[PDB]
RNA sequence: AGCCAGGAUGUUGGCUUAGAAGCAGCCAUCAUUUAAAGAAAGCGUAAUAGCUCACUGGUCGAGUCGGCCUGCGCGGAAGA
RNA sequence: CGGCGAGUAGCGCAGCUUGGUAGCGCAACUGGUUUGGGACCAGUGGGUCGGAGGUUCGAAUCCUCUCUCGCCGACCA
């Protein structure tokens, strides 16, 4: 299994997508966080702080 | 795994052709131009990639809303039976919106006099409805319409809580869904059509074969502007059995309008 | 061919006709209405 | 369907019928339909080869039964060896004595009224006919 | 004083003007195309009242020309 | 009965404004010019147009037409 | 396809022989008791007897005709 760390996703069942580890300590057995914005994922958005993770995008201003 | 990228592939390739998602129904569009445009996509992946699929038909909707009125049924619980219990006694009244402005498909307020419920429990009893309705019980399929208007409640003081009434509004909404005699609206398309000048006759007996109903049209050069209302259902491939008969010369555009009845027959194809 | 245990005209341009003994009906509009064996 | 309610005997004996009619002619309205043959309506056919007349006459005139079943019959069911007592009822009738008026009806004129009937004798086992009310 | 050449017997629209809705294609079978309807109508419409139900028999011959055998309200 | 000419005007005659032009269908079933022509018996129409009959005059030139009650017949009627 | 024997308050069960009143107890409910719940202690509502139709002064009742559902055996070549 993979937690989606955002406010709002829209994956599912298919495309694969980039997975990297990480235990959560939040769910018993969920080990690795998935990768938002890459492979086949669009990160989240209402977001600029701390952009670097999560795959948003430099806001344009 | 293989096959979807396999396809975008020759998605990009031809600019013509497009993959969609069924993002309701979690499956996939093969967005092509006729019966070539979609055989050779079927054997250009079949041999070139080895790869073998199962050419099917698109899904519809499928949302619900309820055609009269319910009395007041409720939907008290009260799970005690030693420990913290679960109590939230609910009484309602559901009723049928129209498809109209306002954006979402139910409407709710509150009718409760004396406060008999107290305060934090209203959005909390609700949620579990505003949960409730990613789906309607009717068929398995979401749900529009619901005027409820929250008639009266009761509960307990240290033990009536909020899992009790996310709980007990459901059954509340079951027995009020039952009452209120509800049934199914399909996906119904503003379509409209270009017909040479003659084949008209045979474009326009068409639609009445597939439901749709003569409201408005008006000749041009050497076309006609057609309008019809015709649910989805009844679009599997329209092209085809369209250019049929026109010598493929008409000229069609599908836009979403409504929601609206679906019949009998039509009614019970909800079986699974 | 309607072969019609009681035949009848369905229309005018019918026509009634005896060939054989039997009874034969032939239009000329609608080649639907043709039928014998009255 | 029409069916006797509540009368007296659940069995009749099976009875003959020889003998002309005495529910002779036009009582009530102005056209009807007489019957020439001799046969045991069922109270199956009344009704069904009633409303089989009223859809022609829409919604005027006025649609007469001059009849009622008021006949049981007794058939026994499969495979019943002869005897082992009498049979169970399953439907009524009405017997028919030639010259019976079956069905006045008056309103609408004489060619729908000639035609109301004209599909109702189809339904009904007896050859019939038309009849007109005439002074005395 | 003619029989049915390209001429019409229809819409009674003279100050709503593009009379297009109801009645364009009504005779639009053979293309009576909305743009040349209302035109040449108009510019003899111009002797008496709109916003009423003047009839009109559309004499379109067969050189694209015509004038009218209109009616008032029937 | 054929063979001939007409069968037109107001009038798309309303509504359900979905298109319903004599003719989907429901209501009305008017009157002009009238020898007559139904705001209509039928085929047509996306809906008009189209093509006939109702009814009326030319020639023609002898009887002819429509219901009803009975006689005797035909069909319905395919087995090793 | 007959044949005995039930069907009675939400539920499971008395009253039925011999015709004159509808009960046993649990459930829902009310309060008492505990901080609160479980249990417990005293009270209330709650069916008019599957249904139709007869006979009776009176039908849950005794029956006939329909129905509803359990069990019995539907056989010998």
């Amino acid at each position: 299994t993979s937690y989606i760390g955002g406010e709002g996703h829209n994956l599912q069942e298919h495309s694969v997508i980039l997975i990297r580890g990480g235990r959560v300590k939040d769910l018993p057995g969920v080990r690795y966080h998935t990768v938002r914005g890459a492979l086949d994922c669009s990160g989240v958005k209402d977001r600029k702080q701390a952009r670097s993770k999560y795959g948003v995008k430099r806001p344009k201003a | 795994e293989k096959m979807g990228l396999a396809l975008g592939r020759l998605a990009k390739e031809d600019p013509s052709f497009r993959v969609w998602t069924d993002e309701e129904s979690n499956q996939t569009i093969i967005a092509g131009m006729g019966e070539l445009h979609l055989d050779i996509i079927v054997d250009r992946m079949k041999r070139e990639f080895n790869v073998e699929a199962n050419v099917g038909k698109p899904q519809v909707a499928y949302r619900e809303t309820i055609r009269q009125k319910v009395t007041d049924v409720e939907g008290k619980h009260a799970k005690q039976s030693g420990g913290r219990g679960q109590y939230g006694h609910v009484v309602i009244d559901m009723y049928p919106l129209e498809p109209g402005s306002n954006p979402k498909g139910y409407e709710f307020i509150n009718d409760i006099k004396g406060g008999v419920i107290p305060g934090e429990y209203i959005p909390a009893v609700d949620k579990g409805i505003q949960e409730q309705l990613k789906a309607g019980p009717l068929a398995g399929y979401p749900v529009v319409d619901m005027g409820i208007r929250l008639h009266f409640g009761s509960y307990h003081d240290v033990d009536s809580s909020e899992l009790a009434f996310k709980l007990a509004a459901s059954i509340a909404f079951k027995e009020g869904f039952k009452k209120a005699k509800p049934v199914l609206l399909e996906p119904i398309m503003k379509v409209e059509v270009e017909t040479p000048e003659e084949n008209t006759g045979d474009v326009i007996g068409d639609l009445s074969r597939r439901r749709g109903m003569l409201k408005g049209q008006e000749s041009e050069v050497t076309g006609v502007k057609i309008h019809a209302e015709v649910p989805l259902s009844e679009m599997f491939g329209y092209a085809t059995q369209l250019r049929s008969l026109t010598k493929g010369r008409a000229s069609y555009t599908m836009e979403f309008l409504k929601y609206d009845e679906a019949p009998s027959n039509v009614a019970q194809a909800v079986i699974e | 061919m309607k072969v019609r245990a009681s035949v009848k005209k369905l229309c005018r341009n019918c026509k009634i006709v005896k060939r054989d003994g039997v009874i034969r009906v032939i239009c000329s509009a609608e080649p639907k209405h043709k039928q014998r064996q009255g | 369907m029409l069916q006797p309610k509540r009368t007296k005997f659940r069995k009749m004996h099976k009875g003959r019928n020889r003998g002309l009619a005495q529910g002779t002619d036009v009582s009530f309205g102005s056209f009807g339909l007489k019957a020439v043959g001799r046969g045991r309506l069922t109270a199956r056919q009344i009704e069904a080869a009633r409303r089989a007349m009223t859809r022609a006459v829409k919604r005027q005139g006025k649609i007469w039964i001059r009849v009622f079943p008021d006949k049981p019959i007794t058939e026994k069911p499969l495979a019943v060896r002869m005897g082992k007592g009498k049979g169970n009822v399953e439907y009524w009738v009405a017997l028919i004595q030639p010259g019976k008026v079956l069905y006045e009806m008056d309103g609408v004129p004489e060619e729908l009224a000639r035609e109301a009937f004209k599909l109702a004798a189809a339904k009904l086992p007896i050859k019939t006919t038309f009849v007109t009310k005439t002074v005395m | 004083a003619k029989k049915v050449q390209a001429y019409v017997k229809l819409q009674v629209a003279a100050g709503m003007a593009n009379p297009s809705p109801p009645v364009g294609p009504a005779l639009g079978q053979q293309g009576v195309n909305i743009m040349e309807f209302c035109k040449a109508f108009n510019a003899k419409t111009d002797s008496i009242e709109k916003g009423l139900p003047i009839p009109v028999v559309i004499t379109v011959y067969a050189d694209r020309s015509f004038t009218f055998v209109t009616k008032t309200p029937p």
